[PDB]
């Protein structure tokens, strides 16, 4: 089994840092903002050996045909914002709309990810507003830190479980 | 040395001479016309997303693609000075209602803070950068004036002949551009911050 994950979210939210923490258990600071890469690794998911496929999108130059292609190919989405940037939270609705427009399936595996949880002292987005949005969207909200590893494995594994459940029907 | 136009008719002559060679398509011109009507909205979304466009709706993302690619046809033939007017929020949210003294002069504390924040540093702009060939348009009265030093061969388009606001002598620069702030001073007026910056280039370079 291969579970195809797409990272989405505004520039600078931590998509790359999250991906590299998951992949190689390292905190990578200031990874090239406009650089995209794909990653693949074998994991044991609830006693079963599977592969995860992660596309860490850049997004600054992903025009209609490019983004539509990878939204269609993607099976699950980590929608990341930074808890320190309200604008990045506001933007999450846009990524989700565009994902929903191409997938025409509201039941798409999707997690809302509030990253940079170590930066509580600079928080701009309340837990209340994010949890409320997650409920409205019928998805889970998880707060992460690629710096401290907080909930990083959790979001990737939880999304995989959702992709797996969706594949089970049928 | 960077050309700096001292006369509107000369600037227009130079601009028209560049424009004549662009050979823009119908859809490219339409995207540009629409930009001149909607810049702050398009640039607002680019800034909100730090340049990421994959959440943009169809109409907006196609406009961005057309704008981006039109710069393959629009380059400056020589080193040129471009002028830009900005409002206080350009310096940051903390400057928005904070830049000006009650008598209309730039506050010296605000200025010193801005100088520490930006001087001798690179700055990245997520939006397209609207500028003018001269400093006599309606934007010349804004509290922040930027003089951009734009090198020969750089992506830069004279779009006045198709702008919804002819007379602005508009030179558009690509989005996602970095420039280095070389100098920051107060006008003799004390009413404006004058910034001199060297344009470095854009990250958006489609085939
Ligand atoms: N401003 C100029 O000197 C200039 C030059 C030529 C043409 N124009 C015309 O004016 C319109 C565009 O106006 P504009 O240049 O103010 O649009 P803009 O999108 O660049 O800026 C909109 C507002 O945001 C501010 N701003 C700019 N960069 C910012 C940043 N990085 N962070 C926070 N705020 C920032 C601006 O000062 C302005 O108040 C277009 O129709 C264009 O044709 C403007
Ligand atoms: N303090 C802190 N910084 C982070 C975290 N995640 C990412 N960063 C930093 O935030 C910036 C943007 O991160 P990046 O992963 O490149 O964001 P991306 O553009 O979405 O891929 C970089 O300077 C990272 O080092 C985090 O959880 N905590
Ligand atoms: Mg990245």
């Amino acid at each position: 089994a291969l579970h195809k994950v797409i990272m989405v979210g505004s520039g600078g939210v931590g998509k790359s840092a999250l991906t590299l923490q998951f992949m190689y258990d390292e905190f990578v600071e200031d990874y090239e903002p406009t650089k995209a890469d794909s990653y693949r690794k074998k994991v044991v998911l609830d006693g079963e050996e599977v592969q995860i496929d992660i596309l860490d999108t850049a997004g600054q130059e992903d025009y209609a045909a490019i983004r539509d292609n990878y939204f269609r190919s993607g099976e699950g989405f980590l929608c990341v914002f930074s808890i320190t940037e309200m604008e990045s939270f506001a933007a999450t609705a846009d990524f989700r709309e565009q994902i929903l427009r191409v997938k025409e399936d509201e039941n798409v595996p999707f997690l809302l990810v509030g990253n940079k949880s170590d930066l509580e002292d600079k928080r701009q987005v309340s837990v209340e507003e994010a949890k409320n949005r997650a409920e409205q969207w019928n998805v889970n909200y998880v707060e992460t830190s690629a710096k401290t590893r907080a909930n990083v494995d959790k979001v990737f594994f939880d999304l995989m479980r959702e992709i797996r459940a969706r594949k089970m029907e049928d | 040395t960077y050309q700096e136009f001292t006369n509107i008719d000369q600037a227009k002559a130079w601009g028209n001479a560049q424009y004549k060679k662009y050979g823009l398509s119908k859809s490219e011109k339409e995207a540009i016309v629409s930009y001149t009507k909607s810049a702050s909205e398009i640039n607002g979304k680019l800034r909100q997303n730090k340049g990421v466009i994959n959440g943009f709706p169809s109409n907006l993302i196609k406009q961005v693609e057309l704008l981006d690619k039109s710069f393959n046809k629009m380059k400056t033939p020589e080193n040129i000075m471009l002028f830009r007017g900005d409002d206080p929020a350009y310096l940051g949210t903390e400057f928005q209602n904070t830049l000006l003294n009650s008598n209309g002069t730039i506050n010296k504390t605000a200025f010193e803070k801005a100088k520490a924040k930006f001087l001798n540093k690179d700055r990245l702009e997520y939006g397209y950068i609207s500028t003018s060939l001269m400093n006599v348009s309606q934007f010349a009265g804004r509290p922040i004036i930027t003089k951009f030093k734009v090198a020969k061969g750089s992506k830069a388009g004279y779009i006045d002949p198709i702008s919804a606001f002819a007379g602005q002598l508009e030179m558009l620069l690509p989005r996602h551009s970095t420039y280095h702030i070389d100098d920051m001073r107060l006008s003799s007026d004390g009413k404006q911050i004058i910034i001199t910056a060297t344009m470095m280039g854009t990250a958006i370079n489609p085939k």
